[PDB]
């Protein structure tokens, strides 16, 4: 046995494993034991290969908690034309023995940085988003055409006009795939000669001496002299290895250390906002008790024993914005289906029938009636049209509790009596048949949640009276004879209605009768307390968020309460009902042709009705308020409820409307589904005879005790909860509605407030169906990095997705207008992707993107710049004298009699095929197979200089032999032939190779080279000899490497926007979660 | 270790105490079973609404009824083939009513010619070629 | 969706013949409906009513929402099927006709049975029956409104025709669904 929670288990040698549950040293979501019986219930996870007596969790719960063992990092170091020289020093000796020396950079003629996120990680369950660049050298645009070209010309092209959103959608998808918590793990304390005394992190697998070497730069020693000596001798080794430890100790392992080890900023800053939102989400066991127990509403008290511990980490602590927003998606969901919303009713039904204690029986009504008998020769009898109208032989009974769980979501469904359950045709006082129906329909009304349904009670005795009584009309277009079912909008009711005293007694006296009886004892609403609202979010809204507001009123519940309790207001409203059906049959002033005297009959039934044993008004007076207040928290679809009113039209609800737009907008009027019914939700009909058979024949078990009776059915519910995952589902909805409207507004021209980082790259005012695509795929690829199968942001991709904020409005029957707009808090994939794209537009190089734009033009040359780096001469700005900018209408004209082809200036102007020229892209893509036909031929040999401004393109490198001739018009000419209207391919530049001894010199033909400095990815060239003399001359970046180059540094000191850094402080944590539990005591 | 993924993505001296005794000498009343079989019922998450959506290609995916067919899944719900509880053919009259169908795109037309088919042939409506 | 042509649609002729290539439309995805029935059914109504009537109420008519039709027998016969066959009395009928119809040494010389024989109706014990008088709207009306209309008179038009006793005692939703007869409802 486990002294903790008491549960039994009968392997003496796994107690350790149920100990560590409660949190004590010797998947699984919940363990709920109960206090009264042997059966703990487990909750299980969905998909697991087997159940073993255990229950499944039907919710797609994020994966929010994924741990990290590798590095850090996600900009690895890549090798490009390698190359080998002889070194001085070969290797280590120590006494009879040799250790080879380990670089902790590649040794190449040239190597450049490029990013591939999580290269060296060991996790569980990745993200799988990966962002994969291949080395320059390769063809990098697969990456620039994932989004919109999927009607593209040619492939290996990518949009220009789209560069802008795969560039965004790429940065988001790098975040993705970067929320880890990083996991602590085993040292290993070093003693080499020149990182003595350290301790040094050991990744998990077969071997660790390379990781080694590629972590920490500082272990190599200074054999030889070369690029990477100097570096490490101009790093520090004071730092490296951990830095400090934690003072919790479970055992002999630390609690969370911080190490010196390889790391980029942006990954270990993104990683640390994470983690700060989790600690600041994080919940502890005993307000999850205290929740449970509020919850119970007191019939059932929870306890959970835990140990003191820390690094205990359960994340659901949500506020209300977040509960308000799912909310409103959940409602947009729906979009007026019937079948959306037709399970949620009908399992709630069949939950309530299994939790009340009352059943139903209707052989109360057929033993009162039993006696009731009639002559052999009269021919109409009431007792037999009674049975037959009731049917108690019938034993379908789901209206009333249908009725009873659509008392919960006014404003998405509203309850009314069917159809045909009215009397046929327009009926008449005169016929049994049809006054029995009035009588059910009006027993029946008062539960169904329609605002008209007072309205529709008076006008059925109304049309059921004409031809006998009279009252007033006043358009003298709606006769009295109208069907009461038409009456299903506030806009109809009569004056004769609202005011009693226009039906004068001389003329209407049974219709002021059944006027002031309506008016009177109708029945009132009220609300009760459900839930827990501050350890758990109140997702309702248009109510404060801890009341349920209930059509019939309600009072405290004991079980020992008279039957005729005429204090009841259903009671009271059966008894006045049966007493003004006899006062109208009294006097047979209404039914001629009653041959036989009925009036002895009729009362003794009427009589036999108004008074019986039925405990239904009761228990709906006490326990039904009880049971959907413990039940309301927990369903998967929190109650969405709009306010009650009767006898007041004024206040009554008419349109329910869901808004995208902010306030200081003036936009195009876009009204949601949900507004377009003539209720203020979808129509539900019922048949009033389940309802007037169920209210009118209920019983108790004869030995019922509430207190064990709820004891023991709230257990095994409360043992099959789903609200922790909901609230993680909620949070996850609401940071992707801020994703969504963050980049939605980024691309699209919209009012939001956002400071745009990225504008420099060209792209197109979205339309609708772009940003719909757009935001397609944002939501797909946030599904798949948090392992979500249902829906998620979808609803908001129906219509116009160039979204500001949510709201939801209802609007009652004077015009008033109640407005919702829940505020949202600042979230963390919006701005960890505005901070990426903050660095990203500092460090564009390292993406395999080029700022600027490219000049066209023979350059015969010996010289060894590097064409991303061209020297002033060979570049020309718009204001450099003796240019031609170009405009749309540019038109080449032939020179006929040997005379030089002229083009249009854009200022009017003629100029010959010969000059420099500043040429849009637009034109070429425009013009290709033209342009192409001239151009091609005159810029081969010709003086002919074209600057074509693009702000942003793709680029692939090709390195050449600078000892042997070389040419770029054959890569030139290929990229110029398939520049399509649709998409460009990238732009291939032609770089030299870095040498280190004398080379010869020899002639190149160059012919695309970039305006401005677009080389910052280049990491070292020759590192490996003392120095380079001839090609581009480049060291060890110590930008880069702050904390070990800089002095007078502390550890915590980063460039996050300029220039992002290497080698950073990490720490990284070890964090235990528990799954919850409870004891589930009883209550006296 | 590691945690299989669900939906794919990228694609490419001791002695036994006096207290303890299993008995089962309690028969609970409104049914564990029962109450358990109705709880795993309710604790569904309501159905996806995906008609009306664009896709990856930025085709609409919904189909170009529902109170019909959520009238007979009540009516199968329940063993009866006649249905108490219905939402079809009720007394008020909604005709307004609007529901989300694939016949529209997110600009407002109708998808009688898909979203890609339709940029298709406008970006091909002007193409170059080479000289003869 | 649903699509009316101007011919005889069957379900297995129809499907084997098509009649989409031949209409020079190039088509599973189609499901075909049958209205040899209702083309038979048109002939004989067309009888004792109007065409126009009709036309009208079958064009009222859709197609989508299946229902069928029911022939109960005659007064007498249905009151003697009930009574051979008793398990059957459905219960809106009245316990004083039920109970004396559960019980042997019946005939006609009972006074109160003969009292309540020729004091019943058709008007309770089924709802929405079809008379012999009925307008061609209103029956057409009835079928959209629900699965099973009753109905008295074999003169009927709409999806089916099924008896409700025995013979003595009378004296596929596709994407496309193709026809032969359009529907405006
Ligand atoms: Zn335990």
């Amino acid at each position: 046995q486990c002294h903790v929670c008491s549960a039994v288990l009968f392997s003496p040698l796994d107690l350790d494993a149920h100990v560590a549950s409660h949190g004590l040293h010797g998947r699984h979501i919940t363990e709920f034991i109960s206090s009264w019986q042997n059966h703990p219930i487990v909750q299980v996870s969905a998909d697991v290969e087997n159940r073993k007596t255990a229950q499944l969790l039907h919710a797609d719960t994020p994966r929010l908690v994924t741990w990290d063992a590798g590095l850090c990092t996600s900009f690895k170091i890549v090798p490009i034309v390698p190359a080998q020289v002889p070194q001085d020093v070969l290797a280590y000796t120590f006494f009879t023995s040799s250790y080879a020396i380990q670089s902790p950079f590649p040794e190449a003629a040239v190597s450049r940085i490029v990013v591939h996120t999580r290269w060296a990680s060991n996790v569980d369950f990745d993200r799988d988003s990966s962002v994969i660049m291949a080395p320059p050298t390769e063809n990098n645009i697969h990456l620039f055409k994932q989004l919109l070209n999927t009607e593209t010309l040619s492939v290996r092209g990518a949009n220009p006009l789209m560069f802008r959103a795969n560039v965004l959608h790429m940065l988001l998808e790098f975040v993705l795939d970067n929320l880890y918590l990083n996991r602590h793990t085993g040292f290993s304390q070093d003693h080499t000669p020149f990182t003595e005394g350290a301790n040094l992190r050991s990744l998990p697998g077969p071997d660790a001496e390379k990781w080694y070497s590629i972590m920490y730069p500082t272990r190599m020693g200074t054999p030889n002299v070369s690029k990477i000596c100097n570096f490490v001798a101009s790093c520090v080794r004071n730092r490296v290895g951990r830095f400090d430890r934690a003072q919790m100790m479970n055992g002999a392992m630390s609690e969370w250390v911080d190490v010196f080890e390889t790391s980029d900023a942006l990954t270990v800053s993104i990683r640390g906002r994470w983690m700060a939102r989790l600690a600041r989400m994080n919940i502890n066991p005993t307000e999850i008790e205290w929740a449970l127990t509020e919850c119970a509403q007191g019939y059932v008290t929870v306890t959970s024993p835990y140990a003191p511990s820390v690094n205990r980490l359960m994340p659901y602590r949500i506020s209300n914005a977040e509960r308000q927003i799912s909310q409103i998606i959940r409602v947009m969901n729906i979009g007026n289906n019937a079948t959306v919303i037709q399970p949620v009713l009908q399992d709630i039904s069949v939950l309530l029938q299994r939790i009340s204690p009352l059943q139903i029986d209707p052989t109360i009504i057929s033993n009162t009636m039993s006696t009731v008998s009639e002559s052999t020769t009269q021919t109409l009898s009431p007792a037999s049209s009674i049975l037959g109208k009731l049917r108690p032989s019938n034993s379908d009974f789901s209206s009333f509790r249908v009725a009873l769980a659509g008392w919960l979501y006014n404003g998405v469904v509203t309850t009314v009596i069917d159809d045909s359950s009215y009397p046929k045709d327009g009926g008449s006082v005169t016929s049994l048949e049809n006054l029995w129906d009035f009588f059910i329909l009006a027993l029946a009304l008062p539960l169904t949640t329609d605002p008209c349904a007072p309205v529709k009670a008076f006008m059925t005795l109304a049309n059921m009276m004409v031809g006998f009584e009279t009252i007033p009309m006043d358009n003298q277009i709606y006769t009295q004879s109208r069907r009461a079912s038409a009456f299903s909008t506030p806009h109809t009711w009569p004056r004769c209605f609202m005011n009693i005293q226009l039906i004068s007694p001389i003329d209407a006296p049974i219709l002021r009768q059944w006027a002031e009886i309506i008016h009177r004892y109708w029945p009132n609403p009220s609300q009760i307390r459900y839930g827990t609202p501050n350890v758990f979010g109140s997702a309702n809204l248009f109510t404060p968020p801890e009341v349920l507001l209930l059509p019939i009123d309600h009072q405290p519940a004991n079980v020992t309460t008279p039957t005729l309790d005429f204090t009841n207001e259903l009671t009271n409203w059966r008894a006045r009902v049966c007493e003004l059906m006899k006062n109208l049959v009294d006097n047979q002033r209404y039914q001629p042709g009653w041959t036989q005297s009925l009036v002895s009959s009729m009362r003794g039934t009427l009589g036999k009705l108004k008074l019986i044993k039925s405990m239904t008004p009761m228990y709906l007076q006490q326990l039904a308020p009880v049971e959907l207040a413990v039940i309301a928290p927990m369903l998967p679809f929190p109650p969405f409820q709009v306010p009650y009113v009767r006898l007041d039209r004024d206040r009554v609800p008419t349109m329910v409307g869901v808004t995208r737009q902010s306030r200081d907008t003036i936009t195009q009027p876009a009204l949601s589904l949900s507004t377009t019914n003539t209720t203020v939700g979808v129509p539900l009909a019922l048949d009033a005879r389940a309802i007037t058979v169920a209210l009118l024949s209920g019983k108790y078990p004869p030995d019922l005790v509430t207190n064990v009776w709820y004891a023991d059915a709230i257990y095994p519910m409360y043992a099959d909860t789903e609200v922790f995952s909901n609230l993680q589902r909620d949070v996850i909805t609401c940071e992707a509605v801020q994703t969504l409207v963050t980049l939605v507004a980024q691309i699209s021209e919209t009012q939001y407030p956002v400071d745009r980082y990225l504008d420099w790259i060209p792209s197109l005012r979205a339309s609708a169906a772009t940003a719909a695509t757009f935001a397609e795929w944002v939501n797909t690829s946030m599904k798949t990095a948090f392992d979500l199968s249902d829906m998620l942001l979808e609803p908001l991709l129906s219509g116009d997705p160039r979204m500001t904020q949510l709201a939801i409005q209802y609007q009652q029957y004077n015009g008033r207008t109640f407005n919702v707009i829940p505020e949202m808090p600042g979230s963390v994939i919006a701005d960890c992707v505005q901070l990426t794209a903050e660095v990203f537009n500092h460090e564009y190089n390292l993406f395999g993107i080029a700022r600027g734009d490219i000049i066209i033009g023979r350059v015969q040359s010996t010289h060894l710049w590097s064409p991303l780096a061209p020297p002033p001469d060979l570049v020309f700005d718009r204001d450099t004298p003796g240019v031609h900018i170009f405009g749309r209408d540019c038109r080449i004209s032939f020179g006929m009699n040997g005379a030089a082809p002229m083009i249009r200036d854009e200022t009017g102007m003629m100029v010959p095929f010969e000059g420099n020229w500043i040429f849009p892209l637009a034109l070429w893509q425009m013009n290709t197979r033209y342009f192409n036909q001239q151009f091609d031929a005159w810029i081969k040999t010709g003086e002919l200089r074209i600057r074509i401004e693009m702000g942003a393109y793709p680029y692939m490198l090709h390195y050449y032999d600078p000892r042997q001739y070389a040419n770029a018009w054959n890569l030139t000419s290929a990229w110029l032939e398939e520049i399509t209207p649709t998409s460009i391919p990238s732009v291939p530049f032609m770089v030299p190779i870095s040498s280190d001894h004398d080379i010869s010199s020899a002639p190149a033909v160059q012919y695309i080279i970039s305006t401005e400095y677009n080389d910052r990815s280049l990491f070292c060239t020759n590192s490996s000899s003392p120095q380079t003399i001839a090609g581009p001359d480049k060291h060890i970046p110590v930008e880069r490497y702050n904390i070990l180059t800089n002095p007078d540094a502390p550890p915590t000191q980063i460039q996050l926007p300029e220039v992002v850094d290497l080698y950073n402080v990490v720490t990284r944590y070890a964090y235990e979660t528990p799954p919850i539990t409870a004891v589930v005591m009883g209550v006296p | 270790k590691r945690i299989p993924r669900k939906t794919k993505g990228k694609s490419s001296p001791a002695t036994a105490e006096p207290g303890t005794s299993n008995c089962e000498h309690y028969k609970a009343r409104p049914g564990i079973a029962s109450v358990q079989k109705a709880t795993e019922s309710a604790e569904l998450p309501m159905k996806n609404n995906d008609e009306g959506t664009p896709d990856k290609r930025g085709n609409t995916k919904g189909a170009l009824d529902e109170a019909d067919d959520a009238t007979k899944k009540q009516a199968k719900d329940t063993e009866k083939a006649k249905a108490q509880v219905t939402y079809s053919d009720t007394g008020i009259n909604n005709a307004n009513e609007l529901s989300r169908s694939g016949n529209v795109d997110n600009e407002g037309g109708s998808n009688q010619k898909p979203m890609s088919t339709r940029i298709a042939e406008a970006t091909s409506a002007i193409v170059s070629k080479h000289p003869a | 969706a649903y699509i009316a042509v101007p011919a005889v649609v069957d379900s297995r002729s129809s499907e084997a013949i098509g009649l989409l290539e031949s209409f020079g439309v190039d088509a599973n995805d189609v499901s075909y409906q049958d209205h040899d029935y209702v083309v038979d059914q048109l002939q004989y109504m067309l009888d004792g009513y109007e065409a126009g009537d009709v036309i009208d109420a079958l064009v009222y008519r859709n197609w989508l929402h299946h229902s069928v039709y029911c022939l109960l027998p005659p007064k007498s016969q249905l009151l003697e099927y009930w009574k051979s066959n008793p398990s059957v009395i459905p219960d809106n009928v009245d316990r004083r006709l039920r109970k004396r119809l559960m019980l042997k040494k019946d005939l006609r010389k009972d006074d109160e049975y003969n009292q309540l024989a020729r004091a019943f109706k058709i008007s309770d014990v089924y709802a929405p029956l079809i008379s012999s008088t009925t307008s061609p709207m209103t029956m057409i009306q009835n079928l959209n409104q629900g699965e099973i209309v009753y109905t008295t008179t074999d003169r009927v038009i709409g999806a089916r025709v099924l008896l409700y006793a025995p013979r003595k005692y009378y004296a596929p939703h596709s994407r496309f669904n193709v026809g032969t007869f359009p529907s405006i409802a």
